């Protein structure tokens, strides 16, 4: 669940892995941790995935409502200034490590919110279980004012470093660019090396020892 | 006869709220005018400094109230209703910071004021607030904004508007004063809007009030870019701009 | 406290209907590939900027609304309309249906008639938009009822304004062809012959998000 | 996460590191331990960074809603800090309030865990690394000083408080306060050797 | 604790219970107690648990059903009666404990004789047999050996005589007295027997 | 909790989905009181929910979910698609955040002229685990994930899917002790539904 | 005055005007057959610009087996339907079974009765023919008023011209009525109430329950009633 | 046609009736007075109610109130309704002292008292207040300032103001002498001369001065300075 | 609050013929060390009564502000010199504040000592809130009260709170005399606090001696 975030010369690139878990097993090999706050601002959070649902959808519509009240696009410091008002009252109830940021009237910001309520601006960060592995390769290859392609391979290596060097990670890696024009929901490096292919066994059709067949033909 | 204007939430046979209609006449009866005009990257409010109809300190009586350090506004009408409207605005604009982080926008402030005004209209809780004002202020888009609100719900917004007892004898004058700068010369913007808009603003007030417009009976405020403070222009600069009519 | 009358009709509601019968004319016409709406924007002068005062607002990315009465009430009902477009969008991840939305606003308007010490809403709404069951164009009455119209007007002098639509309307009209039959129902209906970018027109724009047509865009249709 | 507030002869200065460690890991490197309130007073908090951002938010809301209550250009200084104490009627956080005043020349005084009775202070210092320089400050600090004297004094103070502390900051911040409100955020980056 | 043996036939429903009233871990306040909560509409509710909570819930659900049986001239359906008391148990769980165990039994022309089991929590389910308390661990198995289909009503009394006698021999607290609530053909007799 | 076990597994064939659940409602952990407690419900004619967990919430959440659906269902002439229904369960469980609703639901059904599989998982708090492939939740989710991993073809026939889900449940139920006897599988096609109750190990 | 005050005659004022306010509303017909209850309607036409093909506001749906035909204030009708749908569902949530209509009208007439007794609010200018099927006593058809005094029936014709249309059902109605014969029976009283001889078919709407052990409860399309309208031409079950 | 009944009814002319009658209510009550001086702010209060009681104590009926040591408040009108505003004034000082640990300034108290009086005007059930309030103080650095609060808000800064039954009489007597730069010890003798013009030789005029460089705090009437009244000139 | 994070030292109140003598150091220890060494603890509450602390200094502002406010309210109704709040009133009121907190669990750890002159035979009918010879009192017009954090309240002739109860009170219970002179009282406390300098781990110099006489509330600052 390593989620990397950084800022390029004009946009912010996020990225994470699509593999949730329960502690000893794998939940699913594809669960897009990225989100859609609006057109010019995206979100990605770690921690418990249940509390992240009613913190993203709640923020998506509350920003959309505020976007329809005025006429301009929403600003990134308004939404972060609204989660803390709810996260403080749920200091031991709501727990989430959210990373979000997009283009607005100011530069491309990237805030990192803590479960207890702490939040501050950050030019590059990594949140999740294997966040330490993601921030490791990030601090060694982070130049200032890099191009979009210069940040695309960096966040790809930042997640790939958190894929092999961590247990609570895996699956594909999806990223997103949050430029002022539009967004991108690309899924590069979907590990197609294929070390070994499976062999599904389609069982034959004799019967399965069924005593009752209450078939119904409702339209 | 006993017509249908007793309560505030009761419609008339033709369909007119007469308690609101009488409240607008309260503003026209206070005989206090004010002009507001937005030009390029600036906007100004011109007060009148008159008692709402000896030993009164004239520096205290005014019709300009800053809601925040970025959004200023004027007030007219009854002095009791206009004072409480500022407090119902200062406690609202500051509430926007505590509930949304960013500073409140000028257009959102007027619409949030009208929301509370409309609530007192449909319900017979309290009396209407016999007041009006011109909310001024720049936004994040680096553009000036001006908004006028009547005793009823209104978020009109004008590039140049007059509030007060002479709104029926000023549109024919403000249109010409605005035309004296839009379709005229219009060379450039040398950030000398004060010498371009306020001079073409005080001139509009002199065309409305037939007096000599004493500098010690008028105070303006600017919210232009590079300033951003709703600063009340000092007395010496007001008297200096009054001589520019020649 | 808007009680009954011996004739069996609300008197405050009948008085409220007179207010929408003397305001700016609102007009909506559905088509087979979208719905259109129009409003005669009575410009009093050039001081009021057109981008501030509007008669066409949005509820979501697919719902358009039109006002026809008390301008001070053009925002309170909008706030509860957008709030209901969010409360339905929080639970149900999809978009709010127009029939599900109009039945809530009709219930909100209704509660302002039976409650004691309140005043009924002095406006008539025109909710329109793309739905998964085709297109829709509803009209909300200050009494609280709603009609599933096809092409209607609610402003001043609509007894004869609807007469243009009763004789110049077909069941299968495209959205581009319905624009000129709507402009004709505004310019050729009454005064306001100097229709030069003084009419707000919203469209469903053939299942795309709600688009508020700009002044120069309407100018292409205003030449006829 | 040390914080040092030294008074001048005319104004006051504040200093803070930028580390905010989260369980022997730096999650928000180069953050802002100090915070702005107005053109004449700053607030630099430390301790628990959980409820810290809420108290700074409530103070900013209660300052703007109070400065506009008087006029346009007059706040007050002591009035704002005692309001911060009343907000502790818990949230464990030590705060430092300092700034220029319209009545007295300058003013700097701390707010401990629950009681802000440290008025007329002169060398207010708090935080985790504050325990390592409470004696060094008591020796090199005279009564009246200059601008460059206090700037060179707190530079080594934050340096010594960072040379022997696990919560040592990265780039340190130094905020000045005067009558004209110079307030230049002089940021220094050199560390001890 | 106490046993609450219930068995549903095809045209009859029998209920069994202990007629002991255990006060503390030592003395018995009274023999031949009252655990059943007879309802007018051919429904026989039977609770099991602490005497205090076993009483109030038995009366909160009896009058609340007799009220419903009078607000409409009809009688409450047995399928609706079982899911109603389950809702009240789930309602009385987030606030108060209510350590009770119940067996809901009744009869209605729309579905024949029914029987419903429950728990301390709301675990309502239609069954054919089943018991409660600590005695269920020695009687829930004997019922499976003598549960042929189309049981006559007189056969179940011999099953309980083959079941109560086992409780007298292999249970910690040998319950001797027993109460039976037979519900054969719209009649609710009470053939309470000892041993 | 590990009390009153049960499991629910949802499969997604080519154009027909299927669900299965046990039926052994246990009083205590190691007890059996009933073998006729189905854990799948007909929320609609195109929406089938499968609940698993404590019985104090399986029946309660089904009564709440029916009351919320049936109320919403009559406000429109058409039925309720799974898209708007799956998002509802994430709201009911989150509204009951610090509430004891111990359930792990499974929502299957056609997404809609066309017909899509649309399987979805959930947790005790309400994390919408979207999955266009097989899905499972319950107390025996550990012995079902790997079980439905090496025995799952992408697209299968209507009858072929039933044999896959049959061996997927009969192998896992015989490996666990609390999720006992009974397997009311439920294969469903856009025009026909099939309710088969397998003959599992009665131990 | 207000609804709280009485009158020297013993009657009321607000509930009396509401009883007359529904007399100026469109008619609705109720009819119990030997197969299932059926209902009638009258779409008042303000203009020809309504949809007239997808909706109709005179017959609604309460539950999957309970349905009513409203008649009166169309605005105030939507509140009780939004209030009866909750009682028809709160009974299911509390007793896990369908709600009998005899226990529904009592639950809904009390919400009307509660308004004509306190609060100082206006009553509900609405009255409707609510019918359904139940396992306790088969098909039923009740009828509420703005006061709350509900009563069972076999056929009712509230709305406008009640006394004339109700007299049609005094003779032409029979104890044994099939579904097709009942529809033709209710079709004539729906047409002659508006002083016409044949319905325009871009008018009146009908509904029917006819529980086939599942309570199908099908409504009618503008094309399905054409066959019913044609059958009225040949076999005229006239005014009389 | 009788539109001045409730307070929420607006007259068709545009005026707000039912609140203008209160000015006719304070015009029949006893008067109060205050004025600026170069050494302090001397106050005054005449209780012209001698012809009916004549049994009250000499220095009992006092109409000079202070929220703390440096802000005085007087009444003009219904003495019962003014008690409620003083309770809201002292509570406003105490609430401001808890939240800010300092004395409440004048320009923030007057704006909070005027809001309290105006708030009761807006209600349809609560009757409006019937008391005009004079609020004054005297800073050490800055000079004094007198704020006058009448019904229906309207807080106005003055330099000398009289309100009561002779407001159109004493106003002409203050503009004669420039009181802005004289003293307090001489103005007190001049004030007693004005009362004799407009009605007996009685000590029913109780008043105190906030500043005579007497620690710049609200003192009492100081009877010894009041007894040498120039009763003839 | 919870836990005495910022404690205080102990004060000593002794009465004599000219007035009330009180003393306290300026050390405000943060538990294990001397964080603040220049704080005040002897608080002036009236022109005739004062009060001291011990315990948590942070839980004293919630008591100082709730007490100095009552003095201004009483001063605003001073229609006679006898209407001043006597020390008997303040001590009984403070005990009520601690008793209502004792009903809850939060007790606001403090051991407030209230001292003052309980008489009105010495003219002070003029108050100077914001800033010759002595007299002899009959020992019954001098009120010195103690208040524990549990709400225990009484009054005596010599009170000593906090940690000096086991040190100061012992030397002071036998050395105290009646009608002590001014030099006798200060020499008694000076020789008493010396014992509290080598034994108390949380104590220091800067003995802020405050005397309450029949003419005012003075302040002095020795250093031993």
């Amino acid at each position: 669940t390593t989620i990397c975030g950084l800022v390029c010369q004009n946009a912010v690139i996020l990225g994470a892995d699509t593999r949730a878990t329960e502690g000893p097993i794998v939940a699913d090999k594809n669960c897009s941790k990225l989100h859609y706050i609006s057109k010019n601002i995206w979100c990605a959070g770690a921690g418990v995935a249940g509390d992240l649902e009613h913190t993203t959808l709640w923020l998506q519509h509350n920003v959309e409502l505020h976007r329809l009240n005025t006429n301009t696009q929403p600003r990134v410091s308004m939404c972060v200034s609204r989660l803390t008002q709810e996260l403080f009252k749920y200091q031991g109830y709501k727990v989430c490590a959210i990373v979000l940021g997009g283009v607005d009237v100011n530069g491309p910001q990237l805030y990192g919110i803590h479960p207890h309520g702490s939040s501050c601006l950050l030019p590059f960060t990594a949140l999740g279980s294997g966040s330490l592995n993601a921030m490791a390769v990030l601090e060694a290859k982070y130049r200032d004012n890099m191009t979009i392609e210069e940040g695309k391979n960096l966040v790809c290596e930042a997640i790939c470093a958190g894929i092999f060097n961590d247990l609570g990670s895996g699956g594909n890696v999806d990223i997103c660019v949050i430029t002022k024009d539009s967004y991108q929901h690309i899924r590069p490096y979907k590990e197609p090396n294929m070390r070994l292919y499976h062999l599904p066994h389609p069982t034959i059709y004799p019967k399965g020892t069924t005593p009752i067949l209450s078939e119904k033909i409702e339209y | 006869q006993s017509m249908y204007d007793r309560h505030l939430t009761i419609f008339s046979p033709d369909g007119n709220l007469y308690q609101i209609e009488y409240a607008i006449k309260a503003v026209k009866n206070t005989n206090i005018t004010s002009v507001g005009v937005k030009g390029e990257n600036c906007a100004v409010i011109i007060s009148q400094k008159k008692m709402a109809t000896k030993l009164l300190d004239y520096n205290n009586i005014t019709n300009i109230y800053n809601i925040t350090d970025e959004i200023g506004c004027s007030m007219v009408g009854m002095p009791g209703d206009c004072l409480s409207m500022v407090y119902k605005a200062r406690s609202e604009a500051s509430e926007f910071l505590y509930s949304n982080g960013y500073n409140v926008n000028a257009e959102t402030l007027c619409r949030n004021i009208c929301d509370k005004i409309q609530v007192y209209t449909q319900h017979a809780y309290m009396r209407l607030h016999a007041c009006s004002g011109m909310i001024i202020g720049i936004d994040e888009n680096n553009k000036p904004e001006l908004f006028k609100f009547d005793p009823s719900g209104f978020c009109a917004g004008y590039r140049a508007c007059v509030i007060g007892n002479k709104e029926q004898e000023s549109i024919s004058v403000l249109e010409r004063l605005l035309e004296k700068r839009k379709k005229k010369i219009q060379q450039e913007t040398i950030d000398e809007d004060i010498r371009n808009t306020t001079i073409l603003a005080i001139e509009a007030l002199q065309t409305i009030l037939a007096f000599d417009l004493k500098a010690s009976e008028i105070e303006v405020a600017i919210v232009s870019t590079k300033n951003r403070n709703f600063t009340q222009i000092s007395e010496k600069e007001i008297d200096n701009y009054l001589t520019y009519i020649a | 406290l808007t009680t009954f009358s011996p004739t069996g009709k609300l008197v405050q509601i009948e008085y409220a209907l007179n207010r929408v019968s003397s305001s700016s004319p609102a007009l909506g016409i559905r088509a087979k590939n979208g719905v259109i709406i129009a409003t005669e924007k009575k410009s009093p002068n050039e001081l009021i900027e057109e981008n501030s005062i509007f008669k066409i607002q949005q509820i979501s990315e697919h719902i358009g609304i039109v006002y026809a009465g008390m301008p001070g009430d053009f925002r309170v009902l909008l706030k509860r309309a957008r709030k209901e477009a969010i409360r339905y969008s929080l639970q149900y991840g999809s978009e709010i249906l127009v029939k599900e939305l109009v039945k809530i606003i009709a219930s909100i308007v209704q509660e302002f008639t039976q409650t004691g010490g309140v005043r009924p809403f002095g406006l008539s709404l025109l909710i329109c938009g793309v739905d998964v069951y085709g297109y829709h164009l509803y009209q909300i009455d200050p009494s609280g009822c709603y009609f599933n119209w096809m092409a209607t007007c609610v402003g001043k002098d609509y007894q004869n304004n609807m007469s243009f639509l009763e004789k110049r309307y077909n069941k299968d009209i495209e959205i581009e062809d319905a624009i000129h039959t709507a402009i004709l129902t505004l310019k050729e209906s009454y005064e306001g012959v100097l229709n030069e970018k003084n009419i707000e027109i919203g469209v469903a724009y053939d299942n795309k998000p709600f688009k508020i047509l700009t002044q120069n865009e309407i100018k292409d249709y205003l030449i006829e | 996460t040390t914080i040092i507030g030294i008074i001048y002869d005319n104004g006051v200065m504040l200093a803070c590191d930028s580390r905010t460690s989260s369980g022997t890991f730096i999650s928000n490197k180069c953050s802002r331990k100090i915070n702005r309130i107005n053109e004449n007073l700053y607030v630099c908090r430390s301790g628990a960074s959980a409820h810290s951002q809420k108290i700074i938010e409530i103070i900013k809301h209660y300052c703007v809603s109070m400065k506009n209550e008087n006029r346009k250009k007059g706040r007050f200084h002591e009035g704002e800090t005692i309001y911060d104490e009343t907000t502790y009627d818990f949230l464990s956080c030590a705060l430092i309030f300092g700034g220029y005043d319209k009545i007295k020349k300058q003013q700097l005084y701390a707010v401990n865990l629950n009681g802000s009775i440290i008025e007329k202070h002169d060398f207010a210092v708090s935080g985790s690394g504050s325990i390592y320089i409470q004696s060094y400050l008591q020796d090199k600090y005279k009564k009246f000083m200059t601008k460059k004297e206090c700037f060179n004094l707190i530079l080594n103070c934050v340096k010594y408080a960072m040379h022997n502390d696990n919560s040592s900051g990265g780039l340190i911040r130094i905020v000045n306060i005067t009558k004209s409100f110079v307030e230049e955020f002089t940021v220094v980056n050199t560390q001890m050797n | 604790m106490d046993t609450l043996i219930g068995l549903r036939g095809n045209n009859f429903v029998v209920l069994a219970a202990d007629t002991y009233s255990i006060n503390s871990i030592i003395k018995l306040k009274n023999d031949d107690n009252t655990k059943f909560y007879d309802i007018h509409g051919n429904k026989c509710l039977l609770l099991g648990g602490s005497i205090g909570d076993r009483l109030q819930f038995g009366e909160f659900i009896r009058k609340n059903v007799h009220l419903y049986q009078y607000q409409n001239n009809t009688d409450m359906f047995v399928k609706s009666f079982a899911f109603f008391t389950r809702k009240n148990l789930a309602y009385y769980l987030r606030r108060n404990p209510f350590e009770v165990n119940c067996l809901i039994a009744g009869y209605d022309k729309k579905d024949g004789y029914q029987l419903y089991w429950c728990d301390y929590l709301s675990n309502m389910d239609s069954v054919n047999k089943g018991a409660h308390g600590y005695g269920a661990y020695l009687v829930s198995a004997i019922l499976d050996k003598y549960y042929h289909e189309n049981l006559t009503v007189d056969e179940a009394l011999d099953i309980f005589k083959l079941c109560f006698e086992e409780l007298k021999k292999r249970f910690l607290l040998t319950q001797i007295n027993y109460e039976l609530r037979i519900m054969y053909d719209n009649k609710v007799e009470t053939q309470y027997v000892t041993v | 909790y590990n009390y009153n076990g049960g499991c629910v597994l949802g499969m997604s064939g080519s154009n027909c989905v299927a669900i299965a659940c046990d039926l052994r409602l246990g009083a205590n952990t190691f007890t059996t009181v009933s073998t006729k407690f189905s854990k799948i419900f007909k929320m609609n004619n195109n929406v089938y929910v499968g609940l698993s967990g404590l019985a104090t919430d399986i029946q309660t959440l089904y009564e709440i979910l029916r009351y919320r659906v049936n109320l919403y269902e009559v406000r429109q002439d058409a039925e309720m698609d799974v898209e708007c229904f799956a998002n509802m369960l994430s709201s009911i469980l989150y509204s009951n955040r610090f509430s004891p609703y111990f359930v792990n639901p499974i929502v299957v059904g056609f997404k809609l002229v066309n017909y899509e599989p649309y399987l979805t998982a959930y947790d005790l708090i309400g994390a919408k685990c979207e999955t266009r492939d097989f899905v499972v939740n319950g107390v025996t989710s550990e012995q079902l994930f790997g079980m439905c991993e090496s025995l799952y073809v992408k697209d299968q026939d209507e009858n072929g899917l039933f044999e896959t889900i049959s061996q997927c449940l009969l192998s896992a139920l015989d490996r666990d002790c609390i999720s006992g006897w009974g397997a009311e599988v439920l294969v469903l096609t856009p025009e026909k539904i099939i309710k088969k109750k397998l003959k599992a190990r009665m131990d | 005055s207000r609804t709280t005050t009485f009158s020297p005659e013993g009657r009321l004022y607000q509930v009396e005007y509401a009883l007359e306010a529904i007399n100026n509303a469109s008619i609705t017909i109720g009819l119990i057959t030997k197969d299932g209850v059926i209902l009638g309607a009258d779409k008042v036409f303000i203009s020809k610009l309504i949809d007239k093909a997808n909706n109709y506001e005179k017959i609604y749906k309460i539950d999957k087996h309970i349905f009513c035909g409203v008649a009166g204030l169309n605005a105030d009708a939507n509140i009780l339907i939004n209030q009866s749908r909750l009682y028809a569902q709160r009974y299911l949530y509390n007793y896990n079974e369908v709600q009998p209509v005899s226990q529904l009208v009592v639950q809904i007439c009390d919400i009307k009765q509660s308004y004509t007794q306190y609060g100082g609010l206006r009553p509900y200018g609405v009255s409707f023919l609510i019918g359904g099927y139940d396992t306790k006593d088969g098909y039923q058809l009740y009828h509420t008023d703005p006061s709350g005094n509900y009563s069972g029936w076999f056929a009712t014709a509230i709305g406008t011209n009640n006394l004339t249309a109700s007299s049609v059902l005094k003779q032409e109605w029979k104890n044994d009525m099939t579904l097709e014969e009942g529809l033709l029976l209710a079709l004539k009283t729906l047409a002659k109430s508006t002083d016409t001889e044949i319905p325009k078919s871009e008018k009146i709407e009908l509904a029917y329950l006819t529980n086939k052990d599942g309570e199908v409860y099908q409504k009618y399309l503008t094309e399905k009633e054409i066959e019913e309208l044609i059958k009225l031409y040949t076999q005229k079950y006239i005014k009389e | 046609a009788g539109y001045d009944l409730s307070v929420s009814t607006f007259s068709p002319d545009g005026r707000l009736y039912q609140v203008e009658y209160i000015y006719k209510s304070i015009n029949n009550n006893n008067t109060a007075l205050c004025l600026e001086c170069k050494d302090g702010i001397i106050c005054c209060c005449i209780n012209s109610n001698m012809d009916k009681n004549k049994m009250i104590k000499k220095n009992s009926y006092n109409r000079i109130y202070h929220v703390n040591n440096n802000i005085i408040i007087t009444y003009s009108g219904f003495d019962g309704d003014a008690r409620n505003i003083i309770d809201r004034a002292r509570s406003e000082a105490n609430t401001y002292y808890y939240n800010f640990h300092t004395n409440i300034p004048l320009h923030i108290l007057v704006n909070r008292i005027s809001l309290y009086i105006h708030a009761y005007t807006l209600y349809w059930h609560m009757r409006p207040f019937a008391a005009s309030i004079i609020i004054s103080s005297f800073n050490e650095k800055d000079k004094g300032d007198i704020y006058c609060i009448e019904p229906n808000g309207a807080c106005y800064k003055y330099s000398g103001i009289v309100i009561g039954k002779n407001k159109e009489m004493f106003k002409t007597e203050i503009e004669k002498k420039d009181y802005k730069d004289i003293n307090v010890r001489d103005a007190i003798e001049d004030i007693y001369k004005f009362i004799l013009t407009s009605n007996n030789l009685q000590n029913l005029v109780n008043f105190s001065w906030i500043c005579k460089e007497s620690s710049y705090e609200f003192q009492n009437i100081h009877e010894e300075i009041l007894t040498p009244a120039l009763n003839k000139a | 609050t919870l836990g005495p994070v910022v404690t205080g030292t102990s004060v000593i109140a002794i009465k004599y013929k000219h007035g009330i003598m009180i003393a306290a150091d300026r050390k405000a220890s943060y538990g294990s060390y001397a964080k603040f060494q220049n704080v005040e603890r002897i608080f002036k509450i009236n022109n005739k009564t004062v009060m001291g602390f011990s315990g948590e200094l942070a839980d004293a502002q919630y008591l100082h502000e709730l007490l100095t406010r009552k003095n201004i309210n009483n001063l605003s109704e001073k229609k006679r010199k006898e209407d001043m709040y006597t020390p008997q009133h303040y001590h009984s009121y403070v005990s009520r504040v601690f008793y209502v907190r004792k009903n809850r669990i939060d007790p606001l750890f403090n051991n407030i000592i209230i001292a003052g002159i309980n008489s009105q035979k010495y003219d002070n009918n003029d108050d100077n809130v914001l800033l010759e010879e002595y007299k002899e009192i009959h020992k019954d017009d001098l009120y010195i009260g103690f208040v524990d954090m549990h709400g225990t309240n009484f009054c005596d002739d010599y009170i000593t709170t906090g940690y000096a109860r086991y040190f100061a009170l012992t030397l002071l219970r036998d050395h105290y005399k009646d009608n002590m002179t001014e030099e006798e009282a200060r020499i008694l406390i000076n020789e008493c606090l010396r014992i509290l300098y080598f034994r108390d781990a949380t104590s220091s110099n800067f003995i802020q001696i405050v005397k309450v006489t029949s003419k005012g509330v003075e302040y002095e600052e020795p250093y031993i």
